[PDB]
């Protein structure tokens, strides 16, 4: 009994798409958050993803494409034209997510305000004192989750977020140490991201569905002289 | 033709901050080579294909870009990385350079030795003289100059030259020689050379006296 | 600027006990964890003591827990070492030095140190003897001192180039060390060379004039 | 369909619990092969390359290069309170790699048709390495192990052939270059030594050529390709 998946039989030998749902010969099938299309036809060339006017995970098997919508994206209307054949016909396919405004929940340290990323906090690390280490806290306590956590560090950061994080503060004295997210949080989906902006490098991961213990970790960021370190702290049950 | 723009024209930084130049590109380009050129010497190969390093080019210095939009990037600056640096497309005939990102080094503030000298017996004889003034090893390059005749400005018969920035100690130099004739120069006695710096609110200035 | 000044130290007979204070300037002490820090002969560097941001919970290490005592007074921007039955081998250069949680537990500032000396020798004064026999070398023998430092300048500090003066030794008890100095053979003995030896926990100052054989 | 391996532990060729010997499922991917299992991961994430997955399912496809026979990818299944284990490793081919090895240490991993150790080469100059590829279909691995950098990124981007007349050699994109499909990818590192190469399965629509450079310390490099057919 499965269901979000969209298949699209095209030749001859779960939401079905076919020759009808075409017009014009065309299909603009609209993709949403981790769905899966997947077609069943000749391509022509072999090969579909391409700009018209961004795959994550694509597999091309012999007459059979399988699709699988990217979590994250900026591109207002980023596209693939899978161009197909059955019988005396050319069909396209023209995928494209549906446009949505994520907001990431994390500290934007850099100063630049033309980002293509929306942060839900904020801490410009340049106004801060020489020598110093100002903290930017950011919590999360859904029953589920579906977010985007990461931060815009114009300089260096500690350690490789977040694949690699930084264990929370002790109260009494105790080291705290550096472990992998996949650990930390005790979940196996974890996408991550990257992007750079100029120098701002921006670095965030993805987090679906409900975490099996409250848990906190902490991102350090650089630049020059001047420190900050964002503490985040997500919420189970 | 593609013309290539080199942004800033000068870059002026502190040792060990992060910069970085940009070479944009009229149209799309596929890589872009880049060569550093300091005075007295032809440029020198730098950075080739967009990212690889030429043989012998600190890892700080990086290559990056694509399409119309390239860079290149010093982590932790140095002095010796001041220069001009030159960045070369040849995606389409003509192969074309572009005009330059000269890199200035932020140093200690350094007030110029000021240094003037009158005309030679040897010029007064062929009926010319030329007053010279040195002004050797400042910071920061903003500077000016001009040369008060018995306290009476001259700026007719003025030249100036200037040094880039020095490699080594990262200062500054410049030279003015004001040409007189003969005759002109026997009918004064002061001779002037004022020099208005940054280091300092009063005007730094060096006469001599035909006695 | 960030600064740390630890002040307190000096010789301490064996069992004795001491306290050293570390003075903070330059930035928010509330918010860093301090530590105290020594460095042995060995050159070696071993955590004595450190506190958290709030002087709350302390920390040890077995080779000297209960013997000191770590503490801090936010208030006056100061860190004290209270060091209890103290043994020989407390016998280091302690630093005051600072981490952050949001660095990483950094070891990002530290001061110049304060020396502790922990033993029961008794304070001796030192014994000059000068040594003397292209670039004459010459010498200054400095021999049965209790305890370290000891300045050792020649013709006042002028004669500074050419000049080795050599760490000090443990010799039963006392220290003991020279200095080198080398200088043509035309400014000697023509021009007089001396060397200047002051050993300040003995009150005692030296200068005694290198002559020929 | 006819390249489907279904392992049904949930509610072409169909497996279920009983092609399991001991709770262990042995898969040998065949190059030319799919493989869609139908359960419940325990920790939702696997595989210690391309995959999806999806809801309670998962898909894998087999890649064209296998360096090791040991290397596999692990599931671990959760059906009725039991645990089941699929291990999937591609079938175990040595195929060369139609390239040049400029590196000089013999112990590696991969074996190329051409070599020539740059490290011999005179400084301060350009020394060629060509290889080529005359078949009807092709199901070959091209690649290189240059010491040192390596121009451009190879072989997602390429380096044009030269030009007989006094014209420019760009980068293009080997998929536009070539004109086919899924190209696989494939890189590698032994030391400071790296190992890029590109799969190619099928004909191929024109006889195209490219270049690849490899350069270390004073010495360079490179690499020329060329593949025909019609
Ligand atoms: C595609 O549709 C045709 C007609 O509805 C049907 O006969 C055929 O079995 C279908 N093929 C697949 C793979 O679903
Ligand atoms: C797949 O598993 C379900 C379990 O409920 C079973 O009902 C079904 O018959 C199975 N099908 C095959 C082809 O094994
Ligand atoms: C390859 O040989 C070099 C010889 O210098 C050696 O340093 C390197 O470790 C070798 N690589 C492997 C994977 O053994």
């Amino acid at each position: 009994y499965p269901h979000n998946i969209l298949f699209t039989n095209l030749t001859n030998d779960p939401k079905t798409y076919n020759e009808s749902n075409f017009v014009s010969n065309v299909l603009e099938v609209e993709l949403n958050d981790g769905e899966l299309f997947v077609l069943a036809c000749e391509l022509i060339n072999k090969k579909c993803f391409q700009e018209g006017k961004k795959s994550n995970k694509i597999i091309y098997h012999k007459n059979l494409t399988i699709f699988k919508a990217p979590f994250y994206v900026t591109s207002k209307d980023v596209n693939t034209e899978c161009t197909c054949k059955f019988k005396n016909n050319n069909y396209k396919i023209v995928l494209k997510p549906k446009y949505e405004k994520k907001v990431i929940h994390g500290c934007n340290f850099s100063s630049n305000v033309s980002s293509k990323h929306t942060f839900t906090d904020s801490l410009d690390i340049s106004l801060v004192d020489d020598s110093a280490h100002i903290s930017c806290n950011v919590h999360l306590s859904e029953p589920k989750y579906n977010h985007l956590v990461g931060l815009n560090c114009p300089g260096d950061i500690i350690p490789d977020c977040f694949f690699q994080v930084y264990q929370p503060e002790s109260e009494e004295l105790e080291p705290s140490n550096i472990v992998y997210l996949d650990s930390q949080i005790n979940i196996g989906d974890i996408e991550y991201y990257e992007d750079a902006e100029g120098d701002d490098k921006i670095k965030l991961f993805g987090i679906v569905g409900s975490i099996p213990k409250t848990t906190s970790f902490t991102c350090i960021c650089k630049k020059d002289k001047k420190s900050a370190y964002m503490t985040v702290t997500i919420d189970s049950a | 033709q593609i013309v290539l723009s080199q942004s800033p024209a000068i870059l002026s930084a502190s040792p060990g901050e992060k910069v970085t130049m940009t070479c944009r590109a009229s149209s799309s380009v596929t890589y872009i080579h880049w060569y550093q050129q300091k005075p007295g010497s032809s440029p020198k190969p730098w950075i080739q294909a967009t990212s690889s390093l030429a043989s012998g080019v600190p890892a700080r210095f990086s290559g990056s870009g694509s399409g119309t939009s390239y860079s290149l990037s010093i982590s932790r600056v140095e002095a010796e990385d001041a220069a001009t640096y030159y960045c070369q497309q040849w995606s389409s005939n003509p192969l074309t350079f572009g005009a330059g990102t000269k890199l200035e080094l932020k140093r200690a503030d350094a007030a110029p030795t000021v240094s003037i000298f009158p005309p030679s017996s040897e010029q007064l004889t062929s009926g010319g003289a030329s007053v010279v003034c040195f002004l050797n090893n400042f910071y920061p390059k903003d500077i000016n100059v001009k040369w008060k005749i018995d306290g009476s400005e001259r700026q007719n018969g003025v030249l100036n030259s200037w040094t880039d920035q020095d490699s080594k100690d990262s200062t500054y130099s410049m030279s003015s020689t004001l040409t007189l004739t003969k005759d002109e120069y026997e009918r004064h006695n002061s001779y002037t050379c004022e020099a208005t710096h940054k280091t300092s609110t009063s005007p730094i200035v060096k006469s001599f006296n035909r006695n | 600027d960030v600064k740390l000044v630890e002040s307190g130290g000096g010789l301490v007979k064996l069992g004795g006990s001491l306290k050293l204070s570390c003075a903070a300037s330059g930035f928010t002490f509330s918010s860093y964890y301090m530590s105290w820090v020594r460095q042995t002969p060995e050159k070696r560097l071993e955590l004595v003591a450190a506190i958290n941001n709030n002087g709350g919970s302390t920390y040890y290490p077995d080779t000297v827990k209960g013997r000191f005592t770590i503490s801090r007074d936010n208030a006056k921007n100061t860190l004290n070492l209270q060091m209890n039955s103290l043994k020989s081998e407390d016998t280091a250069l302690y630093y005051c030095t600072r981490q952050h949680y949001g660095n990483l537990y950094f070891f990002d500032y530290w001061g110049q140190g304060t020396t502790l000396t922990v033993s029961s020798a008794k304070t001796t004064p030192p014994s000059v003897y000068p040594l003397a026999p292209s670039m004459v070398t010459l010498g200054c023998l400095v021999k049965g001192y209790f305890p370290e430092p000891v300045t050792v300048t020649w013709n006042s500090g002028s004669l500074s180039s050419g000049v080795h003066t050599f760490p000090a030794v443990l010799e039963s008890d006392l220290y003991t060390l020279s200095s080198s100095v080398t200088v043509p053979s035309s400014p000697w003995p023509s021009e007089t060379v001396t060397c200047n030896v002051a050993h300040p926990a003995s009150s005692t100052k030296v200068d005694k004039k290198i002559v020929p054989r």
